[PDB]
């Protein structure tokens, strides 16, 4: 343990937590929340960004001076990844897009990029690697999203033996795409069961997995405290919002039930209390305003 | 003595001493000490229980006419049991004079408000509360005026540190500015600048 | 030992003023929650009010609790009108603060703070 | 009479606004400071001083 | 020794009353204001063409801090810590040790330009004219840490601006 | 003349080089480490030694009021040249 | 190819359009606001740069934090910044909004306005001279001039 | 002054602090658009008012 990485302080903004974390794709939603949680305890965060620097502007007040280092990177440029991760002691992978594009399809964003990041981090001698996948990721799924997630997480686990794979079920928050997708529809009802998990709980679970040394090589499953049927969930969403972009893959994903994985550790094994939807739905959907809770199975 | 020393005034010293004797002999109930400084300033140290009459006398006597209120200053001296020194500064326009009235008050005991004498103090002592915690009884509207709304404690007390106990920073998770414990990037370097040698022989305290 | 009182002559009048201040705060809490479109429930805010009232409950000097009654009444009056923002109301709920270690073992692990 | 006989303990810990962590885990020290041995002056050793124990100060990671 | 402004009693005769009525109806003072605005339309404006033109400044101008050198190549500062003691904002941090040849020199001379108030106490307290509030003012930065100067940035500033700081101090030192 | 530590990072005139295991070098990648190419000890190492004929010499750094305060240097010891404490110049007696 | 050249031309067109009409929101807090008003004098004349004087905070493009940002004003400044439409830029006048400056160790002063809002251009001084803020505004215009929004959008 | 080289207490009296204290009496019976002139006629600068 080097002297510059030994923690000090009282865990405040100006303290030292001794974490050198490279967060890939930190300009998104989960990346923004992870950078906010990492910067408040006094950690060194290295953010490789592909978009405009202005879109990274909101990442500046997340920490103290010099604790967030923005640098350019490219998905198919291995040397940029070697540049980014050769000084960090933990790498977090959050790269993912909900829809395919002309330059980056689902395979190149879910298979090639995570495997390349893991291989580069393995060659650079990093200590802790975290890869974010989906809970319902299966090889034999009907949609491309879960297929590519399953293949990518298999390749990541094969490439890095100590890779901690984190599987959120479905995440709701201020800048999410689950409750904001439902409330803005003004697809249909089915028999699917889902158990959403609060974004702050996922971020705290990731941070608690960073802190402990016993979580290396595991495969967690971040699921919410209560399971909801889709019809009651969308009725609750429309009732909170005081109301009377899409693709085929999202349509398939909405009509897929959330699987149960009892053999894998969850949020309670990391000391995280799963916040229910009824305590945060008002905060999430107060923007849409110009109530009985949903029934749980 | 002539070129580089400020000249001394003696007729103003005599007139201020005469008026101090006149005040001390005209209100023996509340006056405790009367002093005239070297630079011709008169200070009257009186009891707190006469905060209202004495100043009212200076507001309404024919020979005083201290119509204007200049200052309302609180001085915190922790080594006394009455650690707060409330000081009024009065200005008389007819006779063109300045006077200083001093009283002592600790944390818990209140002092009667001087709003009915000078209305300007209706703001001034309000700030005193917001800086010292000295309660002013029968004040019309006494609340904080300078510090933050959620501020705990009083800053100008000598046991209060220079930097506060909380700092404000914006958090995106709660989408709000929030208070956190203070953690400075650089500690305020305390400079030991007191000379170990005696400076003024005429100001020497007697030994214990 | 004889002192000048502020508002209350003895402990009973200070207790009565404590009761009246708590009654006014309990009346205000739902209106404060609704006015600032707060994220908390009514019972959580009343629990916070009770927690402050019982945290500041180990002092028996009538002048001290009289001054605390006056300061709480200033807080109540500031919440009567729209003088505070959402931040000043939410400051009482230490939500963004990381929970400090309390037991001896975790305090030994994190540093030298007793 | 306008005077009340109070024999209670003079405690204003709840009026100063200090958090509890800095009124129970701190050690106040009342002492007369020692004369600086490189000087013969003793004017700084005439008043009692109140000080607090030094807590943790670390190095800034940036600079 | 006192003059009564706004204590001019208006004339009550027919001439002044009729003239005031004509002023009220015909807007004569408004016509005077229009004439003044027309006269001030045609004057040449005082707009200097920045950055191709620069404002008038004095040799005593206080700007970016810099560390000077002797006319032999050696750094002027002797780590006497007067500037960090006189600094009202405590922007100057000095850490020193005796170097290889035994000379008393600095190892860390940090000026926090975001803390500094540009008061010039360091440039007058310095007994060897090492630190100077130089003439540069166009050094706005895009990042906060670029305004946190170490010893190397100040020495580079001194090496960059010595050719004009020496002339300014030569023109100014007889007033000090 | 500066040196080069074998991590690729330049050496300051103080002697401060980040180690191979120091993460703070991530603040330099994509940017540059600003150092001074004119070392003060090397710049004064090429100054000649002034030979005078007086036991006590006086130095003020040149220019009068634009130099350091005037200091007197004794040159009795012929083993070591008398070096000024402010400007670093050294004087030698001919005898 | 055709697409990259076309989006580059459109990018520099909209970039010139945005950088040539920067409408500010002046925060009249302290000394540096008076220095801003003296930069608005006929000698320096911001208005020839396409920069209007004293625009409403609901239509402004840039905000100049001139003065000390205390604890009692930070929620108001954050509310004003959140109300101002995208794209929004922040220019920091003085040492007060840079790092607190004189009042860095005061109990009720926010140590830099970077802790409340993202800050693009830091202008040093106490107060910075009027031509120094003019150079900072020109630096902000050059920072806008090299923006690559449409090229990144086409590449993504 | 306490005898050392530092001031014990230095109160700043503002001319505009007492001038703003009379603002409640200043604008009694006037229109809401007159306070931009009642503030104007008193040289009120918010530096020395708030210290
Ligand atoms: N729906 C959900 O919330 C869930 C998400 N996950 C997984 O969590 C991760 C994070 O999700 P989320 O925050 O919602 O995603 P976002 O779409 O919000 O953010 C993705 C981030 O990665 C970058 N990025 C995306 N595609 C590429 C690419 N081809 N090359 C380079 N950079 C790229 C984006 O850059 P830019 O700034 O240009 O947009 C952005 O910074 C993903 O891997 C996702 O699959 C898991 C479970 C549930
Ligand atoms: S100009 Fe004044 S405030 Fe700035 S570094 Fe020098 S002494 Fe300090
Ligand atoms: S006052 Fe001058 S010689 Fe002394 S430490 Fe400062 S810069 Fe160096
Ligand atoms: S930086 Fe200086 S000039 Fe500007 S507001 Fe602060 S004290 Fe005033
Ligand atoms: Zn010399």
């Amino acid at each position: 343990l080097h002297h510059a990485v030994i923690p000090h302080g009282k865990g405040g903004r100006s303290s030292v937590s001794g974490i050198v974390a490279t967060v890939f794709g930190a300009t998104g939603f989960l990346g923004r929340y992870l950078v906010n949680h990492l910067g408040r305890m006094g950690s060194q965060v290295i953010v490789p960004y592909r978009c405009e620097p202005y879109d990274t502007m909101h990442l500046r007040p997340m920490g103290d001076l010099g604790q967030i280092i923005f640098m350019d990177w490219n998905g198919r440029d291995k040397d940029s990844i070697r540049r980014a991760v050769e000084h960090s002691n933990v790498v977090i992978n959050l790269v993912g897009r909900e829809w395919e594009t002309k330059n980056f399809d689902f395979e190149d964003v879910f298979v090639k990029i995570p495997q390349a990041i893991a291989q580069v981090s393995k060659e650079a001698g990093v200590e802790k690697f975290i890869h974010i996948s989906h809970l319902n990721a299966d090889i034999k799924s009907s949609s491309k999203y879960l297929r590519n997630k399953a293949v990518g997480e298999k390749e990541v686990r094969e490439t890095f033996p100590e890779a901690t794979i984190i599987k959120p079920a479905d995440i709701f928050g201020r800048e999410d795409r689950f409750l904001n997708y439902f409330a803005n529809i003004r697809s249909l009802g089915k028999k699917t069961v889902k158990q959403p998990v609060y974004i702050v709980d996922v971020t705290k679970g990731i941070i608690n997995a960073i802190k402990d040394p016993d979580a290396r090589g595991k495969t967690f499953a971040f699921v919410g405290p209560n399971r909801y049927l889709l019809f009651d969930l969308v009725q609750y969403v429309f009732a909170v919002a005081h109301r009377p972009w899409t693709t085929r893959d999202k349509v398939e994903r909405i009509h897929t039930t959330d699987r149960t994985l009892p053999h894998l550790p969850g949020l309670e094994d990391l000391g995280v209390q799963a916040t229910p939807l009824e305590l945060k739905a008002i905060e999430v959907l107060r923007r849409h305003r110009t109530v009985q809770p949903a029934k749980t199975v | 003595t002539r070129p580089t020393v400020r000249p001394r005034n003696d007729v103003a010293h005599k007139q201020l001493s005469a008026f101090g004797e006149y005040v001390a002999e005209i209100l023996p109930k509340y006056v405790q000490q009367v002093q005239v400084s070297c630079f011709s300033e008169l200070e009257i140290c009186i009891h707190p229980d006469g905060v209202i009459p004495v100043l009212t006398f200076l507001r309404d006597h024919s020979n005083a006419q201290f119509k204007s209120l200049a200052d309302l200053t609180a001085v915190d001296i922790p080594t006394r049991q009455n650690r707060f020194e409330i000081v009024y500064n009065l200005l008389s326009l007819r006779f063109n004079s300045r006077i200083r009235v001093k009283t002592y008050t600790d944390e818990l005991t209140p002092v009667e408000s001087s709003v009915s004498v000078y209305k300007a103090a209706n703001w001034y002592e309000r700030e005193i509360w917001d800086m010292f915690g000295v309660f002013f009884a029968n004040h019309p509207d006494l609340r904080r005026i300078l510090t933050d709304y959620g501020f705990e404690g009083h800053p100008f007390r000598k046991d209060f540190p220079l930097s506060g106990y909380v700092e404000l920073r914006y958090d995106d998770e709660v989408k709000r500015v929030v208070a956190e414990p203070v953690e400075l990037a650089q500690e305020f370097r305390k400079f030991d600048l007191n000379s170990p040698w005696e400076a003024f022989p005429a100001y020497r305290q007697p030994p214990e | 030992t004889s002192v000048k009182p502020i508002f209350s002559r003895d402990m009973n009048e200070a207790k009565r003023r404590v009761r009246e201040l708590y009654r006014a705060w309990y009346r205000e809490v739902p209106n404060t929650v609704h006015l600032f479109q707060l994220d908390i429930s009514v019972k959580q805010g009343r629990d916070k009010v009770r927690e402050m009232f019982k945290k500041n409950a180990h002092v028996t000097d009538p002048r001290v609790v009289d001054l605390l009654v006056i300061k709480g009444k200033m807080e109540l009056e500031e919440t009567i009108n729209v003088w505070k923002q959402r931040t000043h109301v939410m400051r009482f709920f230490h939500e963004t603060e990381a929970p400090r270690p309390k037991d001896f073992l975790s305090k030994f692990y994190v540093g030298h703070d007793p | 009479t306008q005077l009340i006989t109070v024999d209670e303990k003079l405690d204003i810990t709840t009026l100063t606004g200090v958090p509890e962590e800095h009124i129970k885990t701190r050690k106040a020290r009342i002492f007369v400071p020692a004369r600086n041995n490189m000087q013969s002056g003793v004017n700084n050793t005439k008043k009692w001083k109140m000080e607090f124990d030094t807590r943790e100060r670390w190095e800034n990671p940036l600079m | 020794t006192y003059k009564y402004v706004n204590l001019r009693e208006p004339s009550m005769d027919m001439k002044s009353v009729t003239d005031r009525a004509a002023q009220t109806l015909l807007w004569t003072e408004l016509i005077r204001g229009l004439g003044m605005t027309l006269s001030y339309l045609f004057r040449e404006p005082a707009t200097i063409n920045y950055p191709f033109e620069k404002g008038p400044l004095s040799p005593r101008f206080r700007g970016e801090h810099a560390l000077r050198r002797y006319p032999s190549g050696e750094e002027r500062c002797i780590a006497c810590k007067l500037c960090e003691a006189v600094c009202p904002a405590q922007a100057i941090t000095i850490e020193a040790e005796p170097r290889a040849d035994g000379s008393r020199r600095t190892t860390r001379y940090d000026i926090d330009m975001t803390k500094c108030i540009y008061c010039g106490f360091c440039q007058e307290a310095c007994p060897v004219d090492a630190i100077v509030e130089g003439p540069n003012f166009e050094f706005s930065t895009e990042t906060h840490e670029e305004l946190l100067y170490n010893k190397e940035k100040l020495l580079n500033n001194g090496d960059k601006w010595e050719a004009e700081i020496a002339a300014n101090i030569q023109a100014d030192y007889l007033y000090r | 003349g500066v040196r080069t530590s074998p991590t690729g990072e330049k050496v300051t005139h103080t002697g401060q080089v980040y180690d191979d295991e120091d993460y703070r070098r991530v603040r330099f990648v994509g940017r540059q480490k600003e150092v001074n190419e004119n070392f003060a000890i090397d710049l004064i190492a090429e100054q000649p030694v002034s030979q005078v004929g007086s036991r006590v010499i006086s130095c003020d750094g040149g220019g009068g009021a634009l130099g350091h305060p005037r200091v007197y240097i004794n040159l009795d010891k012929e083993t070591k040249t008398g070096t000024c404490g402010y400007c670093g110049l050294q004087f030698r007696q001919q005898h | 190819s055709r697409g990259e050249y076309v989006v580059a031309k459109l990018d520099d067109l909209i970039n010139w359009a945005r950088r040539s009409s920067l409408w500010p929101m002046t925060f009249g807090l302290a000394c540096c606001a008076v220095e801003m008003m003296h930069m608005a004098a006929p000698r320096y004349d911001m208005d020839r740069f396409g920069v209007v004087f004293r625009a409403s905070p609901r239509q402004s493009d840039v905000m100049i934090v001139a003065g000390t940002l205390t604890n009692k004003m930070a929620p108001a400044l954050r509310k004003v910044y959140d109300q101002m439409p995208e794209p929004r830029y922040v220019v920091s006048m003085g040492s007060c909004a840079n790092g607190g400056g004189y009042y860095h160790y005061s109990y009720s002063v926010v140590r830099g306005c970077d802790r409340i809002v993202p800050v693009d251009i830091y202008v040093p001084g106490c107060p910075p001279t009027a031509e120094a803020l003019l150079y900072g505004i020109l630096q902000l215009q050059k920072k806008i001039k090299r923006e690559k929004r449409l090229r990144i959008w086409y590449r993504r | 002054s306490d005898g050392s080289s530092r001031p014990y207490r230095c109160k700043i009296k503002a001319p505009g602090f007492a001038h703003l204290a009379g603002l409640d009496k200043m604008s009694k019976g006037h229109m809401l658009a007159d306070v931009v002139a009642i503030i104007g006629t008193q040289d009120i600068v918010f530096g020395e008012v708030d210290r």
